[PDB]
């Protein structure tokens, strides 16, 4: 609504305005002050009264002038929704930053949407396998689930869900949104490119993915409101269209974290480690946003960035609340170079059950998970002393455990580049059978070097052919 | 069933947006000027009631 | 249709308002609304903001009494006029609240229609005094043999499920809520407890598979289920385990036996947190507000058994405290460590080890200990404590693995296969009639003999065999609950006899 | 707004009354509040740094904060004896104690 | 003691005012006097509106208040007294806002009962009279206090009438009857 | 005087804020009752912050009270009551009877706080006061009048070591005694109440030779905070005016120190180390000295505190530990190796412990005991990766006995004819002190390590290896 109102303040990129009239916006209504950098989208945060509201700034607030002239939008900011979404890159606003002009504009939403109900819940149940050894064997992903990944970002972060995007998306098709929270400006457009050139993107033709992006580059104020968006997008797709969606989300901590930046600014008594008191409440609602309704499944994929790696941290732990299945990636593990990097004592999925995927694969999995966690226990005693200083019982589990460790690294066509190894995808049949052997020692009597950065049990007998010579 | 029941709601939601064109029809008549008359007697009789 | 009726209903609802306090929004954001006026105004008070959003008022002050929304600020905004309810926060509470999921303010989430109510109460009440109040003599089987033999849960009793984050947590507690199948199908009415099981903090999703979960079993027609979801206000999500309590207080009043399984306090101390350095409270010990000891513990202290005057009454608590990082000096630990009667520690090493249910028996204490604990199971579990410890400490010089003595390796032995006697499938409680013969085979020692690999196999035989033959001897334990010489007897002889199977 | 002295309606009252100060809260001064065992006294100008100032309730103290507009008086007693506006000589001795 | 403190930050500064006039006895005087050197000071537009801000020292502070003396000899000496507060204090920028303050103590002394009857437009006098009838015979005037009527426009407030006074108010507003109606009939 | 009105200004939590009325001034640490639909409600006043707004501290539940509302002044500290009738009931912190035996006959009432003696009338005599268990009695004597103190990790039989005191030393004691409970369970309430009716201290038609002042931690953590100053007040009126000797007890003190934290955080005082209270050090040595053994009477004094996740480096059990005479460990380790006691034996030292004091043979027969056990611990870790046959073999004989002394210590609990239903053991101290040495000299290295266990003195000893041998 055209209300007129002066800048009273710019502390920092949370600028306060002071309305003159009597009419005062509501709490998530939107300003537009237009400046020679065009509009610059503002939101009503709080109302600190006397006819002065205090709104987080979407833009960057770099030159504004006090007592500048701010006129309202009204109402939470609407970004284009459709099917004219897929073939775009959007920024925070929704400007088509890939820069195929104004899109066709069907239904505008508002960003801020209520997150669907308790009766609107439908619990899935699906097997997603991803032809990933290690998810299969330790936590098989399902259709419309919550995934979660944990560690450095984009130090092989990125690649995994990277993978996840060139095994998943193709199998699936339909619509799927690429939602981007601060990510490397650079890797973006890596990613764009590739999508081109796999054809998911298809310019000429129609694109069944659509992306939102924003860059690290964005303010910080900017970059809380990109997952927001990207949401609504979703959300037309779950409910509108009706059709199985996909959402990556890369990183939620990029959410928290710019949620803490404002939340000093904003004027709230710092909680511990510093994060903003809404913290809990702000990471719920948007991880109920995230759901499969009986309207629609969604898979999401979503990816932490673990600050110092350290999962005490409140951030992450209340990020391992709300998923539904993670795959925690440990440095340690990347150290002993095994690519993919997931540590194999600290994953979970509830889709991991002796009735979800039977009790052949369960019996297969709970032996693994037992020989390695000997082997976790050993490492004391390792190390203080040799391992011929172990029991000869335990000095074969030992040695079976090595094994195991080297198996589970899978070569990724994704990182072809950087293994230098071509990626090879193992059928979640051939994984159960490749482990049962190795656990039944079967093909236990070759070099653990046979076993690393390798596929399959048939590859690794062939591997020792290849070592043998 | 499934169906039947969703058809429900769709009705009710349907008959909703009637509400809201029904909204704006009684505040653009001289109802506009005349329930505010019947209101302001109705405070009348219950203010003085107190 | 349908709507005609709504429509009239509604048309039913008139009738001014005198408003005899008012006040004006004015301070309003992070969704805690401060109003300057409501000089008539109860502390708790509920008040009705003009836009449909209800919030409770915690903090008075000789300015603007802060009054935390239950509801999103974005239907609230500057100079609203607000209502004071008049009546302090207040739940439908009856037996209607069986099988049906209801959210903070007793409106079913579930949609089964509105909820069946017998009365209302009040959030806050007194916690049992101590003469109203009388010692615990009632057993309570979770259908665990390992919770069951090492922690026995009586009536009354609190106890701390504590340990490392959603390790199958929340799974723990289902378990018991599953065995309570066995005893509330049966017509027994003292030994009915009707079971609450209580979610804060937890997306709509996971709730919505433990509710289709209990579906599955059929306990739902016994379960009520209070759920405050992660969505919902962190004001709603404080509230919520209050509102519980008074919902159990219903059948605890009537004298019916129930169970309350508070699952996760620690969110609740979370959104106390929130909500308290948004009342701008002076920050607490590790920013949890300084007054949440007093918070959890007034919660806490309301499940008793009631005196046999107060017709034997008792609501149990099962509280469940996620450590983070398994920190356990942590001060929200702490604090519930010190107010419980029991740890229940569950240790993710041992479930990494394959010991699922994990319970480092160390760190798991019942500090009410076997005064609810089935005679019978007490005589037959005498020594498997000793044996536990006598394992605990000799596993302790065995990874050493110096060349150890036949004594040592007796323990060594028999303690590897209590191990694995111990553990249990997931979702599936056993009958504690036919757990008593397991661990009578265990302490008598005849499954120390049999190996280890072998175990699990033999534990399923036996149960068959002592269903083909000593069944007559199984209905005795159940029956008679306390091991005669007889039955010691007739035991000792069907151990004996199924050592070679 | 700020903390002074004119904060407090009875201090600031006898001002608007065009009641002076006059040597009685230079010399002398007159607790203001009390909480903590630290009165904090309107008065008291000559105050010397660390001087040790005797209530009206008997009580020793020594003004570890001088202040503009209070003196920070830390009692050498129990709380309990203390109470606002009480007069509060100036021993006006910095803490000795006897040495022989 | 005041009529009902109200009012902390300035207004420990009113009350004061307020009481010490009471000593004075002449409230009505000091109130008087100070509405109308208030009113010099809002109606001198230059430094009377620009030098309400302080940036200037306490000598300035203080000459600024001796100019303000020679604008009235009549101020009573208790309000003379209020200047050198404010002066001291070095608070320029609530004096207006004391005056205020002042002024609602000074009308609860006097005692007049205050209100407003908000409606999405103008009142026909008619309905003014009879509300003001209304009013006055209702419990809410205690015969000591007599209302305001202040008609507020707020077409926000669609239709309907709300009226205000004491901490007691009857909203018969449309606005909050339809909301309610579509609120239900949304359930 | 004139009732002084006070109208509440803020209910912020336990911190309610009166305005008191003006030219009538209320004063610290006084009493406020405020009229309430339930009882009245008691405010501490505990500072002003003028105009006469005082900050007062509540001692009951401040919900549905109404901003403003007409605040009475009773003045002075909460008074309760004091008499030898306050012997045989149950008694809140507002000093009212909760176990409903009718209302108190009040000879006099006397106020929660009281000044701490002076160190004129403070003169304490060593005496030795007998536990009669062996490895209290032994190795921490404790003494008359003393100030206990049980350091012990969460009611780890923490309650039930002070049962089997209370079991013991009350009932032989001719003094009075007086149970207050600062914030501690129902439960454990409930069975205290029945337990002291069934062990009779407690007859309710007969006499009973306690009091009880149950505080419980479902009450607010300001009425926590001053459950100890009125069961202190009433073993004064003992000692003093009844002039006869108490056996104090007070139970979790942690409780007492963390009650306090959390009402200094309410106060406004900036939170010291570990959120403690920045007056902690103070407000204990309050309570410590006000315990005294005067020319007056004489009280012994046994603390139970809870030591927060078993770190004495905390600053609340580091702070109260040097205020305790006579220190006891209770030990999760040695809980675990299933002694019960689970006294940690070389942690455990008294102020009467000295030759002199206990005698020449009481202390050499236990300096050995000492030496020996802490022999054993020094060479736990290399039995541990070496094994125990590279020790000396001197060593091994040290190791055999210090296995045969560790099981000596258990005793069976009076109190745990519950627990373990096993008989409990009153031994002599001197018939301890023969015992110990027997077993030290190696009289009984004829004698297996589980004829050691749960045995009263030598006789048991004896007698156990008779039944074993069997």
């Amino acid at each position: 609504t055209p209300i007129t109102g002066k800048v009273t303040a710019v502390i920092g990129a949370i600028v306060d305005v002071h309305f003159e009239q009597s009419e005062l916006p509501a709490i998530l209504n939107a300003l537009e002050i237009k400046t020679p950098q065009g509009k610059l989208v503002l939101e009503v945060a709080q109302h600190l009264g006397e006819n002065t509201v205090r709104t987080i700034a979407m833009d960057g607030t770099e030159g504004l002038v006090r007592g500048e002239k701010v006129l309202d939008t009204g109402g939470p900011i609407s970004v284009p929704v459709g099917r004219e979404t897929l073939g775009r890159i959007i920024n925070v606003i929704g400007e088509p930053i890939d820069e195929r002009g104004p899109i066709k504009s069907k239904l505008r939403k508002p960003i801020h949407a209520d997150p669907p109900s308790f009766a609107e819940q439908s619990t899935s149940a699906e097997i997603l396998e991803t032809g990933i050894k290690v998810v299969d064997l330790l936590a098989p992903y399902a259709r419309g689930g919550k995934i979660g990944l944990f560690g450095g970002a984009g130090v092989g972060k990125t690649v995994f869900i990277q993978e996840l995007i060139n095994n998943i998306a193709k199998a699936h098709g339909g619509f799927s949104v690429f939602t981007g929270v601060g990510e490397r400006t650079r890797e973006g457009n890596d990613l764009y490119r590739e999508m081109k050139e796999t054809g998911v993107i298809n310019l000429e033709g129609e694109s069944k993915v659509a992306l939102v992006f924003g860059q690290m580059n964005e303010p910080p104020g900017a970059r809380a409101r990109v997952a927001l968006t990207g949401l609504t997008i979703a959300e037309y797709f779950r409910d509108e269209e009706g059709q199985d969606v996909l959402l990556f989300i890369d990183n939620i901590f990029r959410f928290t974290q710019a949620g803490s930046e404002v939340s000093a600014l904003l004027g709230r008594i710092p909680s511990a480690v510093g994060y903003q008191p809404t913290l809990a409440t702000d990471m719920g609602l948007l991880q109920e946003r995230i759901t499969t309704t009986k309207k629609g499944s969604v898979t999401s994929v979503q990816a932490v960035y673990v600050p110092a790696d350290d999962l005490t941290d409140p951030a992450p732990a209340t990020t391992f609340a709300h998923l539904d299945a993670t795959t925690v990636l440990s440095r340690g593990i990347s150290e002993l170079g095994i690519y993919p990097a997931v540590d194999p004592l600290d994953s979970k999925s509830r889709l991991l059950d002796a009735a979800v995927v039977g009790q052949e694969h369960y019996d297969v999995a709970s032996k693994v998970q037992e020989t390695l966690q000997t082997y976790k226990s050993l490492q004391d005693i390792i190390a203080i002393l040799g391992m011929d200083e172990l029991s000869e019982q335990d000095k074969l589990t030992v040695e079976r455990a090595r094994k195991i460790q080297r198996f589970l690294s899978q070569p990724f066509a994704v990182a072809e580049v950087f293994t230098g190894i071509p990626g090879k995808l193992v059928r979640l049949k051939d994984t159960v059978a490749s482990f049962k052997a190795v656990l039944e020692g079967k093909y236990d009597n070759i070099p653990e070097h046979a076993f690393y950065m390798v596929g399959g049990i048939e590859d690794v007998v062939a591997k020792a052919e290849k070592l043998a010579a | 069933v499934r169906y039947e029941a969703s058809l429900r709601q769709l009705e009710q939601r349907q008959l909703a947006k009637s509400v809201i064109s029904r909204v704006q029809s009684e505040l653009g008549n001289p109802k506009f000027q005349e329930k505010v008359l019947q209101q302001s007697i109705s405070e009348i009789e219950q203010l003085l009631s107190k | 249709e349908v709507s005609s009726i709504l429509e009239e209903r509604i048309k039913g609802v008139s009738d001014e308002a005198n408003l005899n306090e008012t006040g004006r929004v004015l301070a309003v954001g992070d969704g805690i609304a401060r109003v300057f006026g409501l000089n008539n105004i109860q502390a708790e008070e509920l008040v009705e903001f003009s836009s449909g959003v209800k919030g409770m008022a915690l903090n008075l002050e000789p300015g603007q009494v802060g009054i935390v929304l239950f509801g999103s600020d974005r239907l609230v905004k500057e100079g609203e006029l607000v209502k004071r309810t008049g009546n302090i926060v207040d739940v439908p509470v009856g037996p209607g609240l069986l099988g049906r999921v209801v959210d903070a303010l007793g409106n079913p989430i579930d949609g089964k229609g509105p909820i069946d109510a017998a009365g209302r109460s009040r959030a806050q009440v007194k916690a049992p005094g101590i003469l109203p109040r009388r010692s615990v003599h009632e057993p309570v089987q979770t259908g665990l043999k390992a919770v069951d033999a090492l922690v026995p849960i009586g009536r009354g009793q609190r106890e701390l499920i504590i340990g490392d984050r959603q390790t199958g947590k929340t799974a723990v507690a289902l378990d018991t809520i599953l065995n309570q199948k066995r005893w509330n199908n049966g017509s027994d009415e003292s030994k009915k407890l009707y079971c609450v099981y209580v979610a804060v903090g937890q997306k709509r999703s996971t709730v919505a598979q433990l509710v289709q979960t209990l579906e599955q079993h059929d306990a739902m027609k016994y379960s009520i289920i209070v759920a405050a979801t992660a969505s919902e206000a962190a004001p709603l999500q404080y509230l919520a385990p209050f509102t519980a309590a008074s919902i159990g207080e219903w059948f605890r009043d009537n004298g019916k036996h129930a169970l309350i399984v508070y699952d996760d306090l620690s969110k609740q101390a979370v959104a106390y947190r929130q909500l308290s350095l948004l009342l701008r409270r002076p920050p607490g010990r590790e920013a949890y507000p300084g007054d949440v000891f007093y918070l959890h513990s007034r919660l806490l202290e309301r499940a008793a058994k009631l005196s046999e005057k107060e017709g034997s009454g008792s609501l149990t608590a099962l509280p469940v405290i996620e450590t983070q990082g398994g920190d356990v000096s942590a001060y929200i630990p702490t604090n519930v460590i010190s107010i419980t009667d029991g740890q229940i520690f569950l240790e993710a090493e041992l479930f990494y080890k394959g010991i699922r249910p994990a319970i480092n028996v160390g760190l798991s204490v019942s500090r009410v200990g076997s005064a609810a604990q089935v005679k019978a199971l007490k005589q037959v579990a005498g020594s498997l404590k000793l044996f536990l410890a006598q394992y605990r400490e000799v596993a302790a010089f065995a990874q050493f693995g110096s060349d150890l003595d036949a004594s040592t390796k007796q323990t060594l032995v028999r303690g590897e296969r209590l191990t694995q006697l111990l553990k249990q499938n997931q979702y599936s409680p056993l009958a504690t009639e036919e757990q008593v013969p397991l661990i009578y085979a265990g302490v008598n020692g005849h499954l120390d003999g049999i190996e280890l690999s072998r175990i699990g196999e033999f534990e399923s035989s036996f149960l068959s065999y002592l269903k083909s033959n000593h069944n007559e001897l199984l209905t005795e334990i159940r029956e008679k609950g306390e091991l005669s010489k007889e039955l010691l007897a007739s035991l000792k002889s069907a151990t004996e006899s199924f050592v070679a199977t | 707004t700020k903390a002074q002295p004119t904060e407090v309606s009875s201090i600031l009252e006898e001002r608007i009354k065009g009641v002076s100060d006059e040597a009685n809260l230079n010399e002398t001064g007159r607790v203001l509040a009390v909480g903590d065992g630290i009165a904090r006294v309107f008065g008291l100008n000559n105050i010397q740094a660390e001087e040790l100032v005797e209530f009206s309730s008997g009580v020793k103290g020594m003004a570890l904060n001088l202040e503009p507009g209070q003196v920070g008086i830390v009692l050498f007693g129990s709380d309990r004896l203390v109470k606002e506006g009480e007069l509060v000589k100036r021993t006006g001795n910095i803490v000795d104690v006897p040495v022989g | 003691p005041p009529p009902v403190r109200l009012f902390g930050v300035e207004g420990t500064y009113a009350t004061a005012l307020y009481q010490a006039a009471a000593k004075n006895s002449s409230i009505d005087a000091a109130f008087q006097s100070l509405q109308k050197v208030e009113s010099t000071v809002k109606k001198n537009p230059k430094l009377g509106h620009l030098l309400l801000n302080p940036a200037l020292s306490l000598k300035d502070r203080n000459s600024v208040i001796d100019a303000i003396v020679e604008t009235h000899k009549n101020l009573d000496g208790y309000v003379v007294n209020l200047l050198k507060v404010l002066s001291e204090n070095n608070r320029l920028g609530c004096f207006e806002k004391i005056a205020s303050d002042f002024g609602v103590l000074n009308d609860a002394h006097n005692g007049l009962l205050k209100g407003t009857v908000t409606s999405a437009e103008p009142l026909d006098p008619k309905s003014f009279k009879r509300i003001e009838k209304a009013l006055s015979a209702s419990k809410l005037v205690g015969q000591g206090k007599s209302l305001k009527l202040e008609n507020v426009v707020k077409p926000e407030i669609k239709g309907g009438l709300i009226v205000e006074l004491g901490d007691k108010t009857v909203d018969l507003s449309i606005s909050t009857k339809i909301q309610k109606l579509n609120k239900v009939l949304e359930d």
